[PDB]
């Protein structure tokens, strides 16, 4: 018994790390490679983050104006194209994310495009800048790289297979989905909850999760996916709860009807969770529900789930789920 | 169910020949709509006779140019060679059907040898063809090739397992898809 | 096979499937692709089956570009033309909602020319049926010279697409291999 599963959803959310996963939990130099696009990430970090100061509204100024020359070795640097990242560098960034205006700018990052894995390497240069340094699980898990093209992970559970299909979420890197169509076993659809306040790159206008919520409905209503059963990943809760918890950025100044919803009573809050997380998680559910429920008629299903992909510890536990839904297709 | 089925099978170790008219537009001012289109069919006609004895299923008939694979519907080891001595048959057929005519007019074939995907496509007026990028070479082969000369591949010699006395053919001179993709073309005596 | 007088031949390629065709091992090299190709001919198969074009006769596909007539179905007067223009307004709409469905931008360029033509069978293994004559190759000239989302006619068809309530555009100069330069029309929306 084989089983190809096609992985779907937009830009960066959540796609690549799942395949990840599967290779730290069904799978077995190797890393030595991972090591600079680490710093990579690292480095495009920290410059996003300065440049965007500067051109926001208002825009943001530095707690400590010596930093200036640091802004301005970063910039300086910001094109350099096989960049030798020598130990200054690391200097100079970590001076800057201590400087709590380069943070408050960090803050209103939802104003600009900046990758996930920042707030989570700016808080470890010391450890990476070592020559001696090798990635932690957790740092391979986090190193964003973009995917062009399709790539096909193979992998076994208790004798079973399974053929997983990893796409490019891009608009541009759409187009070659259609591809994987014929003979799937199943939709996996991952999306950025966590994105509702951030708008996307490929047009930067246009609302990260709405993108997600037409792309769903792009594949729950395709005409060559009729039959087949999409697995909903809603995904990055831990960055959907700080949100909400933070209070910063509403939901309902993004997505109004939420303040005419109130919490399903079949919901099942994970243990001591926030009533006002426990609203936001399923309320982004529902959305994708609606689309579901409104076609299908019976020939193909929806199966939603709340996920971490940077979580080892809920994707066996989701993806078990997933073997379980599996036994009739 | 979902999609329209596909009536389209995988086939390796095939060869493909495509062949064009030189000059065909020289003679196509010559004569009348009329003669024209008797003498295209009364030359495909023989065409077609020497492509079943020479091993080759014939594909389609483009207007003034002609395709048809060896290695089809069933693999043959001689599938390169066949191709080769069905080309050279189509440079004498034209040739006696030329001097005929009036006007000099030559066959320019080109031809390669890989996978291809062959096949129907639609549903309505079915018409047998071959898809391939190796079916994209072949075509661009008999784009970048000679009058009365066979331009052949690296591919399309690694088959012929040295029974024809070859020459350099330079594809990247006549044609930039061969330049651009770096093809050793040759020419047979 | 018979000859005619006042035919209307037009060829749709989609230029911008070149590109999209791989061939890699994930998509079963190169199948993956011909079966979106399938569900699009498929589609542009399935139109004749309208009432409105019943006189609409499919010739054939070359690589991806479809080739359909009105008027061989013969012995207002030009009003084939103007339905073979409805028609390629209609693949426009078929390619639209594969689009949809493919997360694909597919572009149709659309040339159409009408005059007299031969239609017949031809080969003789297997016999399949075709039109010559040069109001064939110009209407080939002015599809491979087109431009995406627009359909391109000569001066005499934009004539008569003017006494049908089609307003038009000139490009200018087109230069057809043994019929040289040439006006040439843009239909506009
Ligand atoms: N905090 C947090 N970060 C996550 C979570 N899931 C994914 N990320 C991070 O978000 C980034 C984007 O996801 P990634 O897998 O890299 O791209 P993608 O979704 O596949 O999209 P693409 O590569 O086709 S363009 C990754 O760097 C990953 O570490 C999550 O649940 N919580
Ligand atoms: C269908 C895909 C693809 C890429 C594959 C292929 O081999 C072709 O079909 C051939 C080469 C091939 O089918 C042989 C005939 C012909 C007419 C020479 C084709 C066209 O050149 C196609 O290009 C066009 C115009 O679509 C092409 C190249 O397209
Ligand atoms: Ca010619
Ligand atoms: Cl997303
Ligand atoms: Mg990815």
């Amino acid at each position: 018994a084989t089983h190809r599963l096609l992985l779907l959803g937009a830009g960066e959310s959540g796609k690549s790390t799942i395949v990840k996963q599967m290779r730290i939990l069904h799978v077995n130099g190797e890393k030595a490679t991972k090591v600079q696009d680490i710093k990579n990430n690292l480095k495009e970090a920290i410059e996003t983050i300065v440049a965007a100061m500067s051109n926001l509204v208002p825009p943001v100024e530095l707690a400590n104006p010596e930093n200036q020359f640091r802004v301005d070795y970063i910039l300086s640097v910001m094109n350099v194209p096989d960049f030798d990242f020598p130990p200054e560098f690391y200097e100079h960034a970590k001076a800057l994310w201590e400087d709590e205006g380069v943070r408050a700018c960090y803050e209103r990052s939802n104003e600009y495009q900046l990758i996930d894995c920042a707030q989570y390497f700016l808080d470890k240069i010391d450890v990476i800048k070592q020559d001696d340094y090798v990635p932690s699980d957790q740092d391979l898990l986090r190193c964003r790289v973009l995917t062009s093209g399709i790539f096909e992970t193979k992998f076994q559970v208790d004798k079973v297979n399974f053929h997983m299909f990893d796409v490019g979420g891009q608009r541009d890197e759409r187009r070659k989905w259609i591809q994987c169509f014929n003979d799937v076993t199943a939709i996996i659809f991952v999306v950025a909850s966590s994105s509702y306040n951030m708008v996307i790159r490929e047009d930067n206008q246009t609302n990260r999760l709405q993108e997600a919520l037409n792309l769903f409905k792009s594949i729950w209503n395709n005409r060559w996916l009729r039959t087949i059963s999409v697995i909903l990943f809603l995904n990055k809760q831990d960055l959907l709860a700080e949100k909400v918890l933070a209070g910063k950025s509403k939901i309902e100044d993004y997505f109004p009807e939420f303040a005419r919803y109130t919490t399903p009573e079949d919901a099942t809050p994970e243990p001591g969770e926030d009533p006002r997380v426990t609203r936001a998680k399923y309320f982004i559910r529902d959305e994708f529900l609606r689309i579901s429920t409104a076609s299908g008629d019976g020939r193909h299903y929806c199966y939603p789930h709340f996920t971490c992909a940077v979580d080892t510890e809920n994707i066996r536990r989701v993806f078990n789920d997933c073997r379980d839904i599996i036994q009739r297709m | 169910m979902m999609f329209h089925k596909i009536y389209i099978q995988k086939h390796d170790n095939v060869s493909i020949l495509f062949a064009d008219i030189e000059g065909f537009t020289s003679l196509a001012s010559q004569c009348t709509a009329q003669e024209l289109v008797m003498t295209l069919n009364e030359l495909f006609a023989r065409f077609d006779k020497l492509a079943a004895e020479n091993h080759c299923l014939r594909i389609k008939i483009l207007g003034d140019c002609y395709y048809c694979v060896s290695g089809l519907p069933e693999a043959r080891a001689d599938h390169a060679h066949c191709c080769v001595e069905m080309g050279m048959d189509m440079i004498e057929a034209i040739s006696l059907v030329r001097e005929m005519t009036g006007v000099n007019v030559n066959m320019r074939v080109g031809i390669h040898s890989g996978r291809v995907h062959c096949g129907v496509l639609g549903l309505r007026k079915w018409q047998f063809d071959v898809w391939s990028n190796d079916v994209t070479l072949a075509n661009h082969m008999e784009a970048g090739g000679k009058a009365g000369r066979i331009h052949i591949t690296k591919a399309t010699l690694s088959y012929l397992n040295g029974d024809y006395e070859v020459e350099p053919g330079c594809g990247g001179e006549r044609n930039a898809y061969l330049k651009e993709h770096s093809i050793e073309t040759f020419l047979i005596l | 096979h018979q000859s005619y007088d006042c035919v209307c031949v037009m060829f749709a390629s989609i230029p911008d499937f070149k590109e999209f065709y791989t061939e890699s091992d994930v998509n079963k090299e190169g199948l993956e692709c011909l079966r979106l190709l399938n569900e699009i001919i498929a589609d542009f198969d399935d139109l004749l089956s309208k009432p409105k074009f019943s006189g609409v006769e499919k010739i054939k596909t070359i690589g991806s570009t479809y080739m359909a007539a009105t008027g061989l179905s013969a012995i207002r007067q030009y009003m084939h033309i103007g339905t073979m223009v409805e028609f390629a307004y209609a693949l426009v709409g078929k390619l639209d909602a594969i689009n949809k469905h493919s997360f694909n931008d597919f572009k149709l360029r659309v040339g159409i020319n009408h005059g007299p033509v031969i239609a017949g069978v031809i080969g003789a293994q297997k016999p399949q049926y075709d039109i010559w004559g040069n109001t064939v190759n110009v209407a080939s000239r002015m599809d491979s010279t087109g431009v995406l989302d627009k359909i391109q006619v000569t001066e005499e068809t934009s004539l008569i697409l003017q006494t049908l309530g089609y307003t038009c555009t000139c490009r200018g100069i087109i230069n057809v291999k043994g019929k040289g330069d040439l006006k040439t029309y843009f239909v506009n929306t």
